């Protein structure tokens, strides 16, 4: 849809210094998205925006951890 | 002899004594916290009680005893009392402060939700209404003493005041049985910090307010008050319904907007 | 407030009272050294004269000291003033700090 | 002889005061002008005049050349 | 007798001089810290140990000179000396409270010299910031010590304020409203006030940084939902009033010796002076944030921080060309206390000016964290208080003791403070401009030749820290007993004599209405 | 009552100036000298 | 219960020099030096405890 | 009658500030002290690489 | 808002002990029956072990140091888990 | 201010006495550890 | 970085470096000025023997010296806060890298398309090669493309860090539990050096930050090789 | 005459220029003939004599203006003292470095100075005033 | 609804505060606790100033709203002018049972 993706652009939901919130919330809706594809049987391609933009963003001890948790069943975030 | 209406007051070993026992009583935390030892801290609670009781006890002598409380000492220690309580108000608002912070922005460990994933606040129309009307009421029966006392009417002074301190040690108790079934612990993340710290000093100072309403009641079974001169039981009064106003912003903003 | 010549006629009336005491005397030079100029001839003659009434030589040669002090760094205005009193030293046998050597450190 | 003539006697230190502020502030005005010329317009100056024609390739190269980067030999 | 005088005080005087000696015995602990960073600075290279020994030096530097020199001294000091006898007054309001505000202060440095041999002592800056001040980063008893001094420290100063409030309210001749006391009293009143409401918060804070080493809450570690700037905020609302209240009794001495050595009855604007106290006391609860600019906060607040800093130069320049429209017209004496002022006044505005400069937070980003600021604040900590202090002390030494200084010696010592302390901050502007970070006990080569120059001028402060002690015992040795002093008539703590009785003021003043 | 006057208001003697040069030497060189023994004392230990 | 303070007050007013802390008599004495001794011994014992605590214990 | 600063001041002028010139002098130039001026005007660049 | 109580023309101390019988204890009676309504024992929800929870950076200072200070066996969960 | 001449008069040598020892009570104990930090540290 | 007998702020590398010079310029002459017209006015008001002691009046003289600092700081704050909200304007960064604080060492994440990270320690001064410098070069440089809008977001794994670059006007704190955001924006080639600039124990002084500012093409192919 | 101590409440003789009537007389014990010296004061001052003048200067005033306005030597004595001090300071700083401090870093050798400059003028540090614009980069030596 | 048993002022004050209390029924002041109102002030009606000493302490403000107060002892004898105003003040001493 729109490859040549560089890197995650200005959100105007997170406009300050602090962008906890937008490595959070990408990293909520692209697990959110997978869950609901998968799930209805349809493909987790289309989640990808999602996935790229975490990636670029958050820290990879932030991700390892929540990936854990998930795994654990103590993710505190609602998938 | 002077002729300015002040109060030079004779030279005192308490002032030595409580700076001595706060070196305890911090020496002793440090000890109980990293050296596994309570001893140095029951010796400056201890000493901490015993400076209190012979301090206060002091006023006591010089102004019902010994009449060194004229109108401009009374004043003096009328812009004390307010003084002390603004204080007071300035030590919650730290802990205001820090609740506020916590739970308009709750972060990613939470759940980024307030209150927390995992936590199951108490029910605020259950013990926490009946803490507040209970409270509530004892500001309504402290104005009864207040008017007894003025009116000169002992045995109705008595009552009031009786029922006040009553109520009191229901929030106590009430507060305390609150603690133990709360399914939250103090080490359950910000929401457990908040809650506990910040209602847990407003429990000390319903016990502070308590004892000093229960020393006006011993006093006043003495008959150390007049119609007209009663500061300790004015100064009672006020930081009692200090503790009622803290307990409202509590109820209103960690047990009722914060659940 | 008041014109120059009505500042100077106030002084000049304050120690021309001829039953002015010695509290007034100081009170009134005192109190005139504070403001931001050198008093005229004029003021300082109804001042010697009232240290006259007072019996008090000393006080007229230390209100001339304090004449040359108040001019500062403008050494012409001294020298001026004395000028203008000269007739009044003669009359009343007022000696200035400098005939007196009393200008030495 | 001659008289010597009445000199000014009153307001001296207003007078004194008065003259030494509005030197005071010429200074400021004069020593503004010099601060201004002999640093800020300077670095200006310098600023513009480097970037004019400024070659980063250029610059690159020869810091290349001259061994300083771990990416680059 | 000697235990009842000294240890069972009721009065003012003699506790005013419990918080000198004080005051004075912290000033040389701080000194010896000051001297320690400075060896440690003043080669390239490690001299004592990494930068644990180094800031567990710099943190004590900061709480010895902040708590236990310049407070005691200002407010514990003059303040109990002073205040009584400017309006008449027999003695404070809660005599005997006053002597405990004074007892919590051996105690409170017991504790700080405690965190220091315990563990690796508290390394943590003075603003004692978590995680770094933490349970797993500073495990041990060093910062909770520290917490508890801090207790005690506050606990003393809030009670003082509530006498000094209370007095300054309650006890003026029946005559006197609040704008007939003077500028030095109204000083006093509202550093207390400043105290009153900032110490709580500070209680606060640390309390919560208390429970989060030892009770497992969470307030400042995001693991349970907290946030370390939380910590920040409520630190700094209570430290910039805190930088006011250090100041303010400083501005009403110099406004007094300005007065006095300018030979006039009373102060330029005294009702301006007041307005200028009151709007900075009121403006430094509502610029806080100007301590964090680099934390990541949004834009319109980084705005709002700017222009709420700055706007406190206005009531400030009221009083220094207040100070300066005193001086204008009088009969100037240049004693050695006002030779104190006058380096005051100019030294004072270097340091207001260069924290002006760091109100614009697109530089402070760049200046933060370096020796600007360090430049900055010793501008008006070494210069501004330690100077009001000096002249303080040497303007009313007499009054306290009955004897007289040697005026030469005075001067010789504040020639040698004013090159050293210039010597020693001056060059840290440079430092600041060009990168040097704070709390490094190293530091790049290039950083070399000022960071040499700075240590070297800390040593002729030293010299002259060393000369101060030697003065003063040579007033005691010589016993030169005061005869009399001008300008008693607007200077009301002089006139019942050098020293006055233990008691003063038993027959109040008269002073009529009309 | 208690002494009044220069010299007696003070909890240390003043009655003779070496006596007090001592006592002075030791207060102040005391607290001077207390951070070189702290820092002395944290090098020792490790 | 009767109302006694005339009684304390003749005691307190007594003109015979006692600071108030010890002017209801000796059990003011015995409550101030169990106070102060309290208060000093265990000022020595934190002493004891800080030079205890300041030397690693390994 | 002339004072301590009469009989004496220009001897503890002249010999203070000859011997704070000297032992500054001394201080900064013989003993080791590493100044770190610039290199500019003085230093000639030697390859490193 | 008056309330909907509402008088005045005299004083005091009736009119407040009128109040303390009339309205204050009346509506603590009530809320004391009110919570002694909905009062006794709630089901416990599953355990989790959230790591914003149960924290523990260092031992409590009483017991084995994992026990918060009025820890309820029956609703207080050990970092571990419900205890057995 | 005006005061009264010395009762107890310090005369020049015993001032550069007390002066001598103020400074060396602050010099000598500093001077000690400092000179020794090379065994404290070398431990 | 800097140089030996520095007086002022590192040249400047970036655009808004370049602002906050000339606008420290404008800035300092004002603190020049009334530095040195009160230090002359103070000189003025002690150098003469004329005396005037009688009460005088204020409200005439405090509106001047309330106005005209107002005035001034207007002056000081209007181009203060233009610089203020350039900085913040919305920039479209080519590439983001991350930040991680530790004690002592900082670690770097570009993980736009691969996972590529690595740490930066200080050289130790017995490793320097000649000609590096003491306490300033690290192992793993953070190279980058220069001439090119880049978001650094800058966290800590541990205590307080706070990452800074003084010539790209650079400094932003290093928080665990948050990831802070800056841009940063190289007009030259060349290296950029920074020191950790919030206290974090034993080795603060010891944990810099290096730059290395490159092609494009250069930092693509260094990036891969680092994989 | 002679000042107490215990006199601090009554009105005091001072010398000061904006003050010039004090409160009280310099002398008021007078002896035979300086009572009769104030008698003679009485009558016209032109026949007093230039000594009865000064005497009478002299028991009203202690010192004359010039007398108490006067300079002194007293700035050689500060400013000498204190650079003695600053002097003695020095002393301190050369024991310091002699017994304190040991030897400094080895990049600032000789050498390695040569090359971190010459490595500096490589990567251009401040290239636009501070270092390398100071370098002639087309003649290899640092501009004039 | 009421009763008695609580003390009065009149019968259990003592001391300072039973003093004043006394004092002030009978509308007299030695305990200093109201400002004192001026007289014109000439010397033939000076402000008269009450003293159980040889001398006290007088505030002399000389004109309302004066920020600056100037203080001088004001000692038995004849009346002594304020140093700023000139107006005068004369020292009445004695006992402490006005
Ligand atoms: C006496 C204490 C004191 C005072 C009065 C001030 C006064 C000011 N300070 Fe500061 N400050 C400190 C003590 C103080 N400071 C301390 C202790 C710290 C850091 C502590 C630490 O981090 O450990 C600090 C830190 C600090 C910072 C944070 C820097 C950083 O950490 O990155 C800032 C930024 O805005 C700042 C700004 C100012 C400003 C604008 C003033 C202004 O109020 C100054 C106003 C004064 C003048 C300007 C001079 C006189 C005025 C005139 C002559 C009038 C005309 C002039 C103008 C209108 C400009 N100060
Ligand atoms: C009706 C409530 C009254 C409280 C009574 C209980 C005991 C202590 C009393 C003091 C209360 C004051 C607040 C201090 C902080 C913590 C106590 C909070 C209230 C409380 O009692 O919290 C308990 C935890 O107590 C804990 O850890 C207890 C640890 C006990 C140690 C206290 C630590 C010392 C505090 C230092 C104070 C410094 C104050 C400085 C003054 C400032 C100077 C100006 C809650 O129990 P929980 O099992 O976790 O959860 C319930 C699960 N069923
Ligand atoms: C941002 C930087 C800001 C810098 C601002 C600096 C501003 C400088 C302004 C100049 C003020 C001009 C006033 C000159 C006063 C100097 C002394 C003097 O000259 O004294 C007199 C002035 O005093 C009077 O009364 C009139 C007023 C009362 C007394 C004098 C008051 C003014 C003194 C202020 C001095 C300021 C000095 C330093 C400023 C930093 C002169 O005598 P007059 O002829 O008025 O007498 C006539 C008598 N009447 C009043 C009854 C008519
Ligand atoms: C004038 C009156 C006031 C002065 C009173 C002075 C009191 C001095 C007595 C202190 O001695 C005790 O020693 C205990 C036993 O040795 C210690 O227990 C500690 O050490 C034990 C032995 O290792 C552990 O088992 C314990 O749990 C741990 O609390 C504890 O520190 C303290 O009780
Ligand atoms: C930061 C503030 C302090 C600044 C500067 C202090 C200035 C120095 C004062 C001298 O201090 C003494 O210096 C001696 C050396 O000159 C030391 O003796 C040491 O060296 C001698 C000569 O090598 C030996 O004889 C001694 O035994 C040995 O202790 C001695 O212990 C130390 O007291
Ligand atoms: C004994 C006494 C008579 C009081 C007096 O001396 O006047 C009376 C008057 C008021 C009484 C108190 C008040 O009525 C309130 C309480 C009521 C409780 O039922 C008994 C304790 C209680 C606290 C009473 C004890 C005692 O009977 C008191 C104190
Ligand atoms: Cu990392 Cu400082
Ligand atoms: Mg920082
Ligand atoms: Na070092
Ligand atoms: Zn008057």
């Amino acid at each position: 849809k729109i490859k040549n993706y560089q890197t995650a652009p200005f959100d105007s939901r997170f406009p300050n210094q602090n962008q906890t919130r937008n490595c959070w919330q990408n990293y909520l809706d692209f697990h959110r998205c997978e869950k609901a594809m998968t799930a209805k049987g349809g493909d987790v391609s289309v989640c990808e925006w999602y996935r790229r933009v975490y990636k670029s963003l958050c820290p990879i001890s932030w991700v390892s951890t929540w990936d854990d948790r998930r795994a654990e069943g103590t993710f505190p975030g609602k998938i | 002899h002077q002729t300015h209406a002040y109060h030079m007051v004779n030279p005192s070993p308490w002032p030595l004594t409580g700076a001595l026992s706060a070196l305890l009583m911090t020496s002793g935390l440090t000890m109980w916290f990293h050296f596994n030892s309570m001893t140095l801290l029951m010796i400056g609670l201890t000493t901490n009680m015993l400076t209190m009781y012979q301090w206060w006890r002091d006023v006591i002598r010089e102004s019902t005893f010994q009449g060194h409380h004229t109108p401009a000492v009374q004043k003096g220690l009328r812009y004390g009392m307010i003084l002390f309580i603004i204080s007071e108000v300035l030590f919650f608002t730290g802990f205001f402060w820090a609740f506020y912070h916590s739970s308009l922005a709750p972060t990613p460990e939470l759940g980024g939700c307030w209150p927390p994933t995992g936590i199951h606040p108490l029910n605020p129309l259950e013990v926490p209404l009946l803490n507040t009307s209970v409270l509530l009421a004892s500001g309504v029966s402290i104005t009864w003493a207040h008017h007894s006392l003025m009116e000169g009417d002992r045995k109705h002074m008595l009552q009031a005041l009786f029922i006040t301190i009553t109520l009191g040690v229901y929030f106590t108790l009430l507060q305390a049985s609150e603690y133990y079934e709360a399914p939250f612990t103090i080490s359950d993340g910000v929401y457990g910090s908040t809650f506990f710290v910040a209602t847990g000093f407003h429990g000390l100072h319903v016990i502070i307010g308590s004892t000093f309403l229960i020393v006006c009641f011993f006093r006043q079974l003495k008959f150390h008050f007049t119609s007209n001169h009663h500061f300790g039981f004015e100064a009672a009064a006020w930081y009692w319904h200090f503790v009622d106003v803290v307990w409202l912003f509590l109820y209103v903003s960690i047990y009722w907007w914060g659940s | 407030h008041e014109t120059d010549e009505e500042f100077d006629a106030r002084w000049v009336t304050y120690f021309n009272k001829p039953d002015i005491d010695a509290w007034e005397l100081r009170k009134g030079m005192n109190t005139l050294v504070g403001y931001d100029l050198v008093p005229e001839p004029k003021i300082i003659d109804a001042a010697l004269r009232a240290c006259r009434r007072l019996n008090d030589f000393a006080s007229a040669v230390r209100i001339l000291e304090v004449v040359k002090d108040k001019a500062g760094p403008h050494k012409e205005i001294y020298p001026y003033v004395i000028q203008e009193l000269r007739p009044t030293l003669n009359e009343l046998g007022i000696s200035t700090p400098e005939e007196l050597g009393l200008d030495k450190v | 002889s001659t008289a010597l003539a009445k000199p000014q006697m009153r307001g001296l230190l207003a007078r004194r005061l008065r003259f030494h502020i509005v030197g005071a502030f010429m200074v400021s005005l004069g020593f503004a002008t010099f601060y201004k010329f002999a640093v800020a317009e300077k670095r200006k100056k310098a600023y513009a005049d480097f970037y004019r024609n400024y070659d980063s390739m250029k610059d690159f190269e020869e810091m290349r050349k001259a061994g300083i980067f771990q990416s680059a030999k | 007798m000697f235990i009842n005088r000294w240890l069972f005080s009721t009065n003012h005087k003699d506790i005013g001089t419990l918080y000198l000696l004080f005051g004075a015995w912290a000033g040389m602990v701080g000194t010896a810290l000051s001297l320690l960073i400075r060896a440690e600075l003043g080669q390239p290279g490690t001299l004592l140990g990494d930068d644990q020994i180094y800031n567990v030096v710099v943190t004590a530097h900061a709480f010895v000179m902040i708590f236990f020199m310049v407070m005691p001294i200002m407010i514990g000091g003059f303040g109990n000396w002073l205040v009584p006898l400017m309006i008449g007054a027999p003695d404070m309001a809660f005599p005997r409270m006053n002597n405990m505000s004074f007892w919590l202060l051996p105690p409170s440095f017991l504790l700080l010299l405690a965190s220091s041999m315990v563990e690796a002592g508290a390394g943590t800056g003075w603003t004692v910031y978590p995680p770094l001040a933490g349970n797993l980063a500073h495990a041990g008893a060093s910062v909770d010590l520290t917490i508890f001094s801090l207790h005690l420290a506050g606990v003393s100063s809030i009670l003082g304020a509530i006498n000094f409030i209370t007095t300054i309210i309650n006890m003026k001749p029946p005559a006197m409203s609040q704008y007939q006391t003077p500028l030095f009293v109204w000083s006093v009143m509202i550093t207390a006030v400043l105290l009153l409401l900032s110490l709580p918060v500070l209680a606060a804070g640390i309390t919560m940084l208390l429970t989060d080493r030892n009770l497992n809450t969470t307030f400042f570690d995001p693991a349970g939902g907290g946030d370390p700037i939380l910590y920040q905020h409520l630190f700094w609302f209570f430290g910039h009033p805190e930088v006011y209240i250090l100041i303010l009794p400083g501005f009403g001495m110099i406004s007094h010796i300005v007065t006095y050595y300018s030979g006039k009855k009373e102060p330029f604007g005294y009702m301006g002076m007041v307005w200028a106290m009151m709007s900075i006391g009121f403006l430094g609860f509502i610029v806080w944030a100007h301590h964090m600019f680099t934390v990541g906060m949004d834009v319109d607040t980084r705005a709002y921080f700017t222009s709420a800093t700055m706007i406190i130069a206005i009531p400030t320049g009221v009083k220094v060309f207040s100070w300066l429209a005193t001086l204008h017209g009088g009969n100037i004496k240049w004693s050695p206390a006002m030779m104190w002022a006058l380096g005051f006044i100019f030294l004072f505005t270097v340091g207001g000016l260069t924290g002006i400069v760091l109100a614009n937070s697109s530089l402070d980003i760049v200046l933060h964290d370096t020796y600007y600021v360090v430049a900055h604040f010793h501008y008006v900590l070494s210069m501004g208080a330690v100077f009001a202090i000096m002249g303080g002390f040497v303007h009313w030494f007499p009054l306290f003791s009955g004897y007289t200084l040697n005026d030469t010696w005075a001067k010789i010592h504040f020639a040698i403070m004013f090159v050293g302390v210039n010597m020693t901050f001056f060059p840290q502007h440079f430092l600041g401009l060009s990168g040097m970070p704070r709390r490094y006990s190293d530091y790049p080569d290039a950083y070399t030749m000022w960071n040499t120059i700075s240590s070297m001028g800390s040593f002729i402060s030293l010299t002259a820290v060393m000369l101060m002690v030697f003065i003063i015992w040579e007033a005691f040795a010589s016993k030169r007993e005061v005869l009399t002093v001008d300008l008693t008539t607007t200077n009301l703590e002089w006139l019942n004599g050098c020293p006055p009785p233990y008691h003063t003021f038993e027959e109040p003043t008269y002073v009529n209405l009309k | 009552h208690y002494e009044e006057g220069p010299g007696k208001n003070i909890p240390f003697s003043v009655e003779n100036k070496w006596r007090l040069l001592a006592m002075m030497t030791l207060f102040f060189g005391s607290g001077f000298a207390a951070p070189f023994f702290i820092v002395r004392h944290q090098l020792l230990k490790k | 219960f009767e109302n006694r303070v005339a009684e304390k007050q003749k005691l307190f007013q007594e003109d015979n020099g006692l600071p108030v802390h010890l002017k209801g008599g000796a059990t003011d004495n015995i409550l101030y030096r169990v106070t102060m001794t309290l208060c000093l011994g265990g000022t020595l014992y934190s002493l004891y405890c800080l030079g205890w605590a300041s030397f690693p214990h390994k | 009658a002339p004072d301590f600063h009469d009989k004496y001041g220009n001897a503890v002028l002249a010999s203070g500030a000859t011997f704070c010139v000297a032992v500054w002098v001394y201080m900064a130039t013989q003993i080791g002290i590493e100044w770190n001026p610039s290199p500019v005007g003085r230093v000639t660049p030697k390859e490193w690489r | 808002a008056s309330a909907a109580k509402g008088d005045h023309g005299g004083t005091g101390a009736r009119t407040w002990r009128f109040l303390t019988f009339g309205l204050a204890l009346p509506s603590v009676a009530l809320c004391t029956l009110n919570s002694w309504l909905h009062s006794g024992h709630r089901e416990r929800p599953a355990f989790i072990p959230y790591h914003h929870l149960r924290i523990r950076t260092k031992p409590f200072s009483w017991g084995d140091g994992n026990h918060t200070f009025f820890h309820n066996p029956r609703v207080n969960p050990l970092p571990t888990g419900y205890e057995k | 201010i005006t005061a009264k001449p010395a009762k107890t008069p310090t005369s020049p040598k015993e001032q550069a006495i007390g002066l001598s020892v103020t400074f060396l009570s602050f010099l000598l104990p500093a001077g000690w550890v400092l000179y020794h930090l090379d065994n404290y540290k070398k431990s | 970085m800097a140089y030996p007998m520095q007086l002022g702020f590192q040249d400047a590398t970036s655009p808004i470096m370049e602002e906050l010079l000339h606008f420290h310029d404008h800035t300092l002459m004002i603190v020049f000025l009334i530095s040195s017209l009160v230090l002359y006015i103070i000189s003025l008001m002690l150098t003469t023997k004329l005396t005037h002691t009688s009460t005088m009046d204020a409200q005439e003289v405090e509106t001047i010296w309330t106005i005209l600092p107002a005035i001034i700081l207007i002056l000081i704050a209007l181009p203060s806060l233009r610089i203020l909200y350039m900085m913040d304007e919305i920039n479209n960064p080519s590439l983001t890298v991350k930040t991680m604080g530790h004690q002592w060492y900082w670690s770097y994440e570009y993980t736009d398309y691969e996972d590529l990270s690595f740490d930066s320690y200080m050289i130790p001064t017995s490793e320097l090669k000649p000609g590096e410098l003491r306490l300033l070069e690290v192992d793993n440089r953070v190279v980058l493309p220069m001439e090119m809008t880049i978001r650094m977001l800058v966290s800590s794994e541990d205590v307080l860090h706070s990452w800074a670059v003084p010539s790209l006007g650079l400094k932003t704190d290093a928080i665990p539990g948050r990831l802070n955001q800056t841009t940063l924006m190289s007009s030259r080639p060349g290296l950029y050096y920074g020191q950790c600039s919030e206290i974090c124990g034993s080795n603060h002084s010891f944990m810099p930050i290096v730059l290395e500012l490159v092609p494009l093409k250069y930092f693509e192919k260094w990036s891969a090789s680092m994989l | 005459s002679v000042v107490k101590s215990e006199d601090y409440a009554l009105p005091s003789y001072v010398d000061r220029r904006d003050y010039p009537l004090p409160d009280v007389a310099h002398v008021k014990n007078l002896s035979a003939s300086q009572k009769a010296l104030k008698e003679k004061e009485k009558a016209s001052w032109s026949s007093l004599s230039i000594d009865e003048k000064v005497e009478l200067y002299r028991l009203k005033f202690k010192e004359s203006f010039a007398e108490m306005n006067r300079s002194t030597n007293e700035w050689k004595t500060v400013v000498g003292a204190a650079m003695f001090f600053i002097g003695f300071t020095a002393l301190l700083l050369i024991w310091e470095k002699h017994y304190v401090y040991g030897p400094i870093p080895h990049t600032f050798e000789e050498e390695w100075v040569a090359k971190q400059t010459k490595r500096m003028l490589d990567m251009k540090v401040a290239p636009i005033q501070g270092f390398s614009a100071k370098w002639d980069y087309d003649k290899n030596e640092w501009k004039k | 609804a009421s009763g008695g048993g609580v003390p009065t002022d009149e019968e259990q004050a003592t001391g300072l505060e039973r003093e004043v209390m006394l004092a002030a029924r009978k509308g007299q002041d030695p305990y200093n606790i109201l400002a004192p109102k001026a007289t014109s002030g000439t010397k033939e009606d000076p402000n008269l100033v009450p003293s159980i000493t040889n001398k006290r302490i007088v505030g002399c403000i000389c004109e309302e709203d004066n920020s600056t107060v100037i203080w001088f002892w004001l000692h038995k004898g004849e009346a002594q002018r304020c140093p700023s105003c000139g107006t005068h003040y004369k020292l009445v001493p004695h006992q402490l049972a006005h």
